[PDB]
């Protein structure tokens, strides 16, 4: 349901959290097929057969069967994506409870988002929204290891400060050690940490789509944990991701307008 | 053993490793074998009839039956699990077991307890005692003067005699702490182990770090009683003032003896360090010592019967 508050705050409330999580579980189990097949069963079967770690769902099917979620999706994509991670984890564990050792996580990708913006036109009005876009990869660094649930040795006493989740926005920083009570020079325990693959690509508008008097514009993009090395330089790629501003990128330094960089946490990369 | 509870022995002392070593397999630091001491005392239980048992001075003690077996019979007919093991009976029977008990009490005594419980439950299957029988070893060879005791009898069962002065109020102390997770209400008992508790530091259910809080009045407490006692030594050197000694009684012996009562006291001589100041956790080189109590003999051959 809808109220005066914003969509993001709404979906942050626990009542609608349970509402939409239940709805996602419901159509995951019940949206059978165009022609009565229960396609999610077979998709999950192949997903666990390979241990793909990542499911993908069609936005047309999503919106058509259940449209409230589809409308909410570009507004506050991060929260919806986290909940659908949890719900997909529930359903895959239901189908194969043996999956528990397998990555303890499932990502979910959204395909065929209807409204494609163009890299020339991505303004303030798209921040913190899931957009679809096209381009060509001009650069793609190697796969690097990222912290995802990091444990820290308090190097005053070698207590293992527990596994802190690592959001993409700001680097996690423990306050103090629960044992010796010091905000000490903590340092990462290389082993108990469970890292996550991180790759950084840069897409740009294709010259076939650039206009007459122009320079093609380029947007960064971050691939994480399953999409790394899913695209090489020069690949014409569709990218779907949360156009994003609030990580630490900002020209707060001297000699600069108060002007922010941007990225795209890629949620689906599709070569063409 | 049927399954009766093994309630800890606060008066014997804090536990230890019980480290054993081969030279068969003796206890480290001691010339004791668990098997040898256990078997010798089982023999002492099953076959020790008195050479003389004056019925007038020892009512209920015969000259025919084995001595302590009918004591086990009375400990079956009534419910108090305590057996008066006369150390001089042990001296007459087996001098080696005397040496081992009155050199190594806190470890020989649990074996004696094990043997007694084993024999008793073998004899009586359906008898039910609230917990294991405990052996009270007393009338050890009287040391005369505390001021003439030496630093070699620490933790070594001694005996003296004297009059009480004060029996202060009970003092609970921890034996099995209770912890509850502040977040998820997961409970856990933590046994006191060798002189200090183990604060769990992680919930067993929700894994929160240091969310475990110590609920006080759910714990387990044995009691205590400081019992300041004035010695009546039989040896009075030329200017030794009246010696007075602290007695810490525990769960079963507390408030069994009032001020002014005259008692032989057999008990574990126990050095414990002295804190430098009440709040600083340092200690002193120059320990105190205080007799514990394993037994008070009320009876005296010179005095008359007590109240
Ligand atoms: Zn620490
Ligand atoms: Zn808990």
């Amino acid at each position: 349901d809808l109220k005066g508050h914003s969509v993001r705050e709404w979906v942050s409330m626990a009542g609608p959290r349970l509402e939409i999580h239940h709805r996602f579980k419901n159509f995951l189990r019940t949206h059978v097929d165009s022609h009565g097949h229960n396609v999610f069963k077979e998709r999950i079967s192949d997903m666990c057969k390979e241990n793909r770690e990542s499911l993908v769902v069609n936005y047309e099917d999503l919106a058509a069967r259940e449209h409230v979620l589809a409308y909410f999706l570009p507004e506050a994509p991060a929260e919806l994506l986290q909940i659908f991670d949890e719900a997909a984890l529930e359903v895959v564990l239901a189908m194969y409870p043996k999956y528990d050792r397998i990555t303890n996580h499932i990502h979910v990708r959204i395909s065929h988002l209807p409204l494609v913006e163009e890299l020339r036109s991505l303004r303030q009005l798209h921040l913190n929204q899931l957009i679809r876009t096209s381009g060509v990869v001009t650069s793609c660094t190697g796969v690097l290891p990222q912290l995802s649930m990091v444990k820290y040795n308090c190097n005053k006493c070698n207590f293992v400060l527990g596994p802190f989740c690592q959001s993409q926005n700001q680097e996690v920083k423990p306050g103090s050690c629960p044992e010796c009570q010091s905000a000490g020079p903590f340092e990462v325990n290389m082993e108990e940490t469970i890292y996550q693959n991180y790759q950084r690509i840069r897409i740009q508008e294709s010259p076939g789509k650039v206009a007459a008097g122009r320079l093609p514009r380029s947007k960064d993009a971050i691939l994480l944990a399953d999409l790394v090395d899913s695209c090489k330089p020069g690949d014409e790629i569709e990218l779907t991701g949360i156009y994003h501003n609030n990580y630490d990128g900002s020209l707060n330094t001297a000699n600069g307008f108060p002007v922010f960089a941007t990225v795209i946490l890629a949620n689906h990369v599709a070569k063409k | 053993v049927r399954g009766t509870p093994v309630r800890q022995r606060p008066d014997l002392g804090s536990a230890q490793k019980g480290l054993q070593v081969d030279l068969k397999l003796v206890i480290w630091g001691t010339d004791v074998n668990v098997a040898a001491c256990k078997e010798n005392f089982q023999r002492f239980l099953q076959r020790f009839i008195d050479p003389l048992a004056k019925e007038e001075e020892n009512v209920g003690i015969d000259i025919t039956e084995p001595l302590y077996m009918q004591r086990l019979g009375e400990i079956n007919v009534i419910g108090e699990p305590f057996l008066n093991v006369n150390c001089e009976h042990i001296k007459s029977f087996d001098k080696n077991l005397y040496r081992q008990l009155i050199s190594y009490p806190q470890e020989v005594i649990p074996t004696f307890d094990m043997a007694v419980n084993e024999i008793f439950f073998d004899r009586y299957p359906d008898s039910i005692l609230e917990h294991q029988i405990q052996v009270r070893p007393f009338n050890a060879l009287k040391t005369k003067n505390m001021r003439n005791l030496n630093p070699e009898d620490i933790d070594q069962l001694i005996t003296i005699s004297g009059m009480v002065i004060r029996t202060s109020q009970l003092i609970p102390e921890m034996q099995e702490a209770f912890f509850q997770c502040q977040v998820c209400a997961h409970t856990t008992r933590v046994e006191m182990d060798r002189g200090r508790i183990a604060e769990p530091s992680v919930c067993g259910r929700c894994h929160t770090t240091h969310s475990m809080a110590l609920i006080h009045n759910r714990s387990l407490f044995s009691d205590k009683q400081m019992i300041k006692l004035q010695e009546s030594p039989e040896d009075m050197p030329a200017g030794q003032t009246p010696h007075t000694v602290i007695l810490f009684a525990h769960n079963d012996l507390v408030d069994k003896v009032q001020p002014g009562d005259r008692v032989n006291v057999t008990g574990i001589y126990r050095a414990v360090p002295i804190r430098v100041n009440p709040r600083v956790s340092n200690v002193k080189s120059v320990y105190k010592t205080h007799i514990d109590v394993i037994h008070y003999r009320k009876t005296d051959a010179k005095r008359l019967h007590g109240l």
